[PDB]
């Protein structure tokens, strides 16, 4: 099948947009916890910070998300 | 404010509402359903959000009767928690969580 | 196999059977398998932190640059809107199998050190056509220098039935000299 | 001997990916070379308590899992938990896995 260069470029650009090396994003925040997308290099217990700096630590380091 | 949420799943007192992808209400905000009763007049079932479910969907809590709400209704955010009247105005009136004087007397300040 | 995915691929196969475009749709899903053998486009479509509108745009772009029917594209749109996008590889890997099911072309797998001719392939294909009821019987060979004497054939719904004429003699007599 | 990757850690339990064909048998040790708080390399062991399949094995870590990020390089031993035995064991206090903690010296 044909993957064109504009399609490949938009795919790689969007993937670089969502996947920044140091950061990730928020999937769901239910009642005092957070399931963060990405963060494939982080350490269990290593503190994270969100937007507006409300501090949090990471425990439930799963495969899709991290708790 | 100035958005529209869709009721997506009603398991009794709990409600699943979907919002436009950008605008999402904070936790412990106060939705307000522009629903209707059995007589069709526009009746409100105020609603408190508890949790971001993800996939631009949230899970909420209904502050009043759920019997009469359909999957495909509309709801509007206030952008703030459930505000309640305060001060010398609220002295001598029956009060509910919705800030409504329940006793048969006039409105409030 | 009533999996999370098999109902989807059986629904698409049923639609292709009623509409009458089955052998075209198999080439369609082969193009889509060649698409989803890659990591970047599959990661693009699978991950849940990308908005839906650009997904719509890029799927429409792949359809326009690859020239497909909405008979196929509606399935992928249904998959993404139902958030089963993570299992497109599974659905497309099983759709050729359900095609073989509803169109009667049983895949026959053999493994040995084999250097065969058309006689071996044709005769074992016609034999398993007789004993399994293939409309058409189709073949596959695997070349592996491990088995010394004969072969090892596999077939069935998931290759479940096996009658190997290389090492069953071996292991049988190895277990039988002590017995 | 197969070099594996971390899928998930959840407290002391682990999820270790592996090559598509090769996989450790249940109760095989898992050496995960990690780092300390300041990044000096340190080793935390695990034990295959279950084989969930799809090239993933469940691993219970004998050491605390602070030092082990996701995707970290995991090494298999293939044999069960080895401990030194003999006259060296007498008079020495050990850890869970044979590495002594009397600090008179190492094992022999």
């Amino acid at each position: 099948d044909e993957i064109s260069k504009i399609i490949r470029e938009r795919i790689e650009g969007y993937n670089r947009e969502v996947k920044v090396v140091n950061t990730g994003t928020v999937l769901q925040v239910g009642d005092g916890i957070a399931r963060i997308h990405g963060l494939d290099e982080v350490m269990a217990g290593e503190l994270v910070e969100f937007e507006e700096g409300t501090i949090g630590i990471a425990l439930n380091l799963e495969s899709n998300n991290v708790g | 404010k100035k958005n529209l949420g869709r009721i997506a799943q009603i398991i009794g007192p709990v409600l699943d509402v979907a919002f436009p992808p950008g605008k999402m209400p904070n936790i412990y905000n106060a939705l307000i359903v522009k629903g209707r009763d059995t007589a069709g007049q526009p009746m409100n079932v105020t609603c408190e959000v508890q949790q971001l479910l993800g996939n631009n969907r949230v899970r909420a809590v209904a502050m009043s009767a759920t019997d009469g709400l359909t999957r495909g209704m509309e709801v509007i955010d206030t952008g703030a928690p459930l505000s309640v009247p305060v001060g010398g105005a609220t002295l001598g009136r029956i009060f509910n969580v919705l800030g409504e004087p329940v006793d048969n007397l006039g409105p409030v300040d | 196999v009533d999996s999370t995915a098999s109902r989807y691929a059986s629904a698409l196969a049923d639609v292709a059977d009623v509409t009458g475009t089955l052998e075209a749709t198999n080439s369609d899903v082969e193009k889509l398998i060649r698409i989803f053998s890659e990591e970047p486009v599959y990661y693009f479509f699978a991950n849940p932190v990308i908005s839906i509108d650009n997904k719509r745009s890029v799927l429409d772009e792949i359809i326009t640059t690859s020239g497909l029917q909405p008979h196929t594209a509606n399935f992928i749109n249904i998959l993404i809107d139902s958030e089963r996008i993570n299992l497109v590889k599974e659905i497309l890997n099983e759709f050729e199998d359900v095609f073989n099911k509803i169109t009667g072309t049983e895949v026959a797998v053999v493994t040995s050190v084999v250097k065969l001719e058309n006689d071996h392939l044709a005769q074992i294909a016609k034999g398993v056509q007789k004993i399994t009821g293939a409309k058409n019987v189709r073949i596959k060979t695997v070349i592996d220098p491990s088995l010394v004497a004969g072969f090892t054939i596999r077939y069935g719904n998931e290759g479940s039935k096996l009658v190997d004429m290389s090492v069953k003699k071996q292991l049988e007599e190895i277990a039988a000299q002590l017995e």
